[PDB]
């Protein structure tokens, strides 16, 4: 369930509540818009098999149920410390954060690391994506700290010179066309590219074609792969190693 | 518990949403806000909570409360009606949990007032007020390593360093808690073998033994008889 | 004022100190690959001066213009300054001492002359109207001998054609990585070293074509080599006080950033109470 | 064998233990063999032939400078660019003509 | 739109959109810095920046009563073209204020050739 | 309010008034809507340049200060804007 | 007014404030690089500025109880005197803390002597 503006609930139930007389609080907004919020959101989330069982007299028995919620909300001038973002966050289980400086600068989607996070993490992430996830955090993180020496030139420097492309590719890896949604089959073969080096050459302008060639590719060649990745999610040596013979192949033979 | 003659542990899971509860109800009964919107009766509720958990003649009961400081500010009514009552504070550290040191408490943000020697006694008071200088001057160090390399540290400062990741390193320890994860067995360690660690690492013995001999083990006569095969 | 604009200003100066903080590394960085750039200049000057003293101490001590001591008419002085700011008051304190003893001179009547390594002496000097005949910039952090031909050629004519007894070098000393001194050593006539061996008696040079004509090349090449080493170590100094410079620069943004917050975070809290005020003394 | 030493203001060319090389002097091309005698001299531009104890022949260009000989030891003091009394004064003027400026 | 406007258009506007945030992004600390300090690749990218951002200004048939001169008109594919051109053509032979509130691509140009 | 009514604004500015620039109206920041079809043409014709180069003066003054820096054509334009001021 | 105090009061006066406000605006580049990047007359202004900070000070006939120091009465003719001087730079040579709590400029050149 996606709640497009919990914003304007609050808005529309902040007027209501004025017009009922009701006596006004924090920014007019009544004492309890966040049992509100809360209330409301606390919904989501996925019960065990023997609620399930109870609640339908038995006529389902093995299942687990859930109600996953995506609430929106809008801030002013990017301040998070007004009412109804502050007792959001701290109803959510996370947050992912959107910068109108990164969509300026062209990172779309302008998802903002290190201050957006998801605390659930790893346990729902598939065993490829949880295997792979690992080292773009660490990467983008190191990025952050060695931005500051890439206006200013990086001459002087070496190792982190080499941290620095690394850090940038992977920036210029994430972003995304609006109605293309990827497979984790597709996430994952990009997301291994990128990791193990075979990125390492390639030229910025060049990253994007080469992400779009290199999809083709796979769905031209290599489907099998693919099918079983999108079933399974699951990590092997036989996997690595198909995944090594794709890439090989690929650096090989084709132009992106 | 405390009525029966034992001494207790109470553990609040966060202090701020008791305050901000107490905010809700005085707002929805019509009572006019104070300070930064807060109810008029803040303090005096904050009071009633506190003032109960106290060491009786017959118990005690002793509070770990989980704080949230509102947009940062140490200034606002909620952190500064909070620290008028704590004793204690305890800091934990992203970074510090990056080292694979845990618990991941900060040794430099973390205060008791507790530690005078009125109290707590001449002993524990230095050894406490030289680890902290021997951490301080070692992330000073730190900072010129970062900037110029190990080339510029004399023998004293090198003498400090070794210490300083001595320390560090004799700061962690397995919980029997943790068990499922490292699989070591979990360690009780008493006050008088932390006081002597530190004080032997501080005073230059323990030299001759290397660093990860400190890490995860316990006493400090743990840690020496870790690095006999290490 | 007003707590979107100082959230504003807050931003702005937390970008600045990062910068600051990636200068001063890059600084350190850049005096080690100077200092290293120093110690090859070493073997150079100190070979030619073991033969200059071999010919000029030796029996065979010819009455060289560059070599002997005469009586002080005018003075001249090279010196060394940075083409880039941010390196705190080196320049500033070479150029005091500098204006010291050129004062101390002209009072007995000697008329100084000067010759000018980097912009912002050229640039300070032209604002004091001292007498600049030779002049050479933008040297940048890449100097070479071939470079500073120029002006030392200029200097050295009005040497040996009479119009100048005596010409110093103006520099810094890299004594330390943590510090440095500005200096003024006289490069002509020849200083009196010590410089003594008597082995030459063994191993006494065949002088082809000529002995005075091999030694008038070898003290011209002295000279430029002097000046070589003093350029180089003033670079070293320049960025070693870069450092220690951005160093305050980023300690000064941090302290300064603590008291926006506080403005701010009162700010805020004031604005919440009046805010609320109004609306609940609004209500009824 | 001798130690010989090629060296430049800015940077050290060469170094290390050699049995001969030639030279081309002042007066003309000259071969230094071991244990030689010594020697002071100017050298002209070019090539000038080394080859280093273990017989590794090796040709190294000069824009110049200055050779000089004693029986352990040699050394060359090179110059960077072509050296030249027109050159000089060309640098010379470049320099007073900016000092007007 | 790129669907909408069409792919030249569309990059064209959001390249000079991309240019400015960088050119916020380096304008605080070349005041630390000057343009001194500041690498030849934010030289590059100031350039064609502030250039841009005068093209943007033009002279209004309702503004000659505050200005003096005619009102102009441009076209979306002739400002499209000039845009690119400083995109790609990087016409940095001319003048800061050849860009400024001459309209179209060929008034810039012969505004350049005047002065 | 009053801002929002009025055909125009002359702000006056104490940083200025103690700078010795008396009267001390800010030219970047006021504005006259009837702009100069308020005026005599003769002044007309003079005026609209100073307002530009006023505006452009102070913005270019702050940028070369810090800098500490110099080109030939914004050092003409710099001393002619401080002169005009 | 100049009508009211004369030419030399009301010149002194705004001399006194230029500099002043001057100096305010240098703080902030002093505050965050220091004073060695600031230009060779702002240095100057800065020391004037001190100096003139300084030279407002006074001794107060109610304030020995706390100072115990004499105290001082400053006659028109004398302090406009003194300061116009300062402006000048004709007393630019006594240091900062000769001129805290002096009555007049003797009094400063005097204690200037006793370092």
């Amino acid at each position: 369930i996606i709640y497009d503006d919990l914003s304007k609930q609050a808005v529309a139930y902040r007027q209501i509540s004025l017009l009922l007389r009701r006596p006004p609080g924090r920014e007019a907004f009544p004492g309890d818009v966040f049992y509100l919020h809360s209330r409301l959101l606390e919904r989501a989330a996925r019960v065990n098999a023997e609620y399930v069982e109870a609640f339908t007299k038995g006529e389902v028995k093995g299942k687990t149920g859930s109600l996953t919620a995506l609430p929106i909300i809008e801030t002013q001038a990017g301040d998070v410390s007004a009412f109804v973002p502050t007792n959001v966050i701290s109803i959510t289980d996370g947050q992912i954060f959107l910068e109108t400086n990164l969509f300026n600068a062209g990172i779309r989607p302008a998802v903002n690391p290190g201050i957006s996070v998801s605390r659930v993490g790893g346990a729902a992430q598939t065993k490829i994506m949880k295997k792979l996830s690992g080292g773009i955090r660490t990467a983008l993180a190191q990025y952050r700290e060695l931005a500051a020496f890439s206006q200013f030139a990086s001459d002087l420097d070496d190792a982190t010179r080499k941290q620095l492309d690394h850090g940038q590719k992977v920036t210029e890896l994430l972003k995304q066309k609006q109605y293309a949604p990827m497979s984790v089959a597709q996430q994952s073969l990009v997301l291994f590219a990128a990791e193990r080096g075979y990125l390492a050459d390639v030229e910025l302008s060049k990253i994007g074609s080469f992400e779009a060639a290199l999809l083709a590719y796979v769905d031209r060649d290599h489907a099998p792969l693919m099918q079983e990745i999108n079933q399974t999610g699951g990590y092997n040596d036989e996997i690595e190693g198909k995944l090594k013979g794709i890439l090989d192949s690929f650096k090989a033979t084709q132009s992106w | 518990f405390r009525d029966e003659g034992r001494d207790v542990l109470l553990f609040v899971d966060n202090i701020y949403r008791y305050t901000l509860a107490g905010t809700e109800v005085s707002a929805l009964l019509g009572r006019m806000p104070s300070a930064v919107g807060y109810q008029p009766t803040l303090a005096e509720e904050m009071g009633v909570l506190q003032e109960r958990i106290t060491s009786t003649k017959t118990g005690s009961i002793t509070s770990v409360q989980a704080v949230y400081v509102p947009a940062d500010d140490l200034t606002d009514p909620s952190p500064a009606t909070t620290f008028a009552h704590l004793d204690a504070t305890v800091v934990l550290s992203r970074q510090i949990a990056s080292l694979g040191i845990y618990p991941a408490v900060d040794p430099l943000d973390s205060t008791s007032r507790q530690l005078d020697p009125l109290v707590v006694g001449q002993e524990h008071y230095d050894t406490a007020r030289g680890v902290q200088s021997i951490l301080q001057r070692y992330q000073e160090l730190k900072d010129i390593i970062a900037i110029l390399g190990m080339d510029e540290l004399s023998e004293e400062d090198k003498l400090v360093v070794a210490r300083a990741r001595k320390i560090q390193r004799f700061l962690s320890q397995p919980f029997f808690v943790a068990e499922v994860f490292t699989g070591s067995p979990g360690k009780y360690v008493s006050l008088k073998d932390t006081i002597r660690g530190f004080k032997g690492i501080m005073e230059g013995e323990y030299d001759h033994l290397p660093e990860q001999a400190f890490y995860m083990v316990g006493s400090i006569e743990e840690a020496v008889e870790k690095a006999k095969k290490l | 004022a007003g707590a979107k604009d100082i959230r504003s200003k807050i931003a702005s100066v937390q970008n600045t100190q990062k910068i600051t903080k990636a200068m001063e590394m890059v600084a350190a960085s850049k005096m080690r690959k100077s200092q290293d750039r120093m110690a090859a200049s070493r073997p150079y000057a100190e070979t030619m001066r073991k033969v200059i003293g071999h010919l000029a101490h030796g029996n065979l001590e010819y009455k060289h213009p560059y070599l002997e001591d005469r009586d002080v008419k005018r003075v001249g002085y090279l010196v060394v300054s940075t083409d880039r700011g941010l390196a705190g008051g080196l320049n500033i304190n070479l150029f005091k001492k500098l204006l010291a003893e050129m004062k101390t001179w002209t009072d007995k009547g000697v008329q100084a002359d000067l010759a000018m390594i980097g912009s912002k002496g050229v640039s300070f000097f032209n604002s004091v109207g001292g007498n600049v005949v030779a002049q050479v910039t933008g040297m940048g952090d890449n100097p070479s001998l071939s470079e500073l031909i120029g002006p030392v050629k200029v200097m050295l004519q009005a040497y040996d054609e009479g119009r100048l007894d005596k010409l110093y070098i103006v520099s810094n000393k890299f004594i330390n990585t943590m510090s440095q001194v500005p200096t003024i050593s006289q490069l002509l006539p020849l200083p009196a070293s010590d410089d003594d061996d008597l082995k030459h008696k063994s191993w006494d040079y065949l002088y082809e074509p000529d002995p005075k004509a091999l030694l008038d090349t070898l003290l011209r090449r002295y000279v430029e080599s002097q000046v070589y080493q003093g350029v180089v170590e003033n670079l070293a100094s320049e960025q070693a006080a870069r450092m220690v410079a951005m160093k305050a620069a980023t300690d000064n943004g941090g302290s300064l950033i603590k008291e926006l917050q506080l403005v701010y975070n009162k700010a805020r809290q004031a604005s919440i109470t009046q805010e609320l005020t109004e609306i609940v003394s609004g209500a009824a | 064998t001798y130690h010989l030493d090629v060296v430049s203001a800015e940077q050290q060319m060469f170094s290390g233990l050699v049995e001969k090389i030639q030279v081309t002097g002042s007066e003309g091309e000259l071969g230094i063999y071991p244990g030689h005698a010594p020697l002071l001299t100017a050298i002209k531009p070019g090539m000038i032939r080394i080859v280093k104890q273990h017989g590794h022949e090796e040709f190294i260009y000069l824009s110049g400078g200055i050779l000089e000989v004693q029986p352990g030891n040699v050394t060359v003091l090179a110059d960077t660019a072509i050296r030249g009394q027109d050159l000089d004064e060309a640098r010379a003027m470049e320099a007073k003509r900016k000092a007007e400026e």
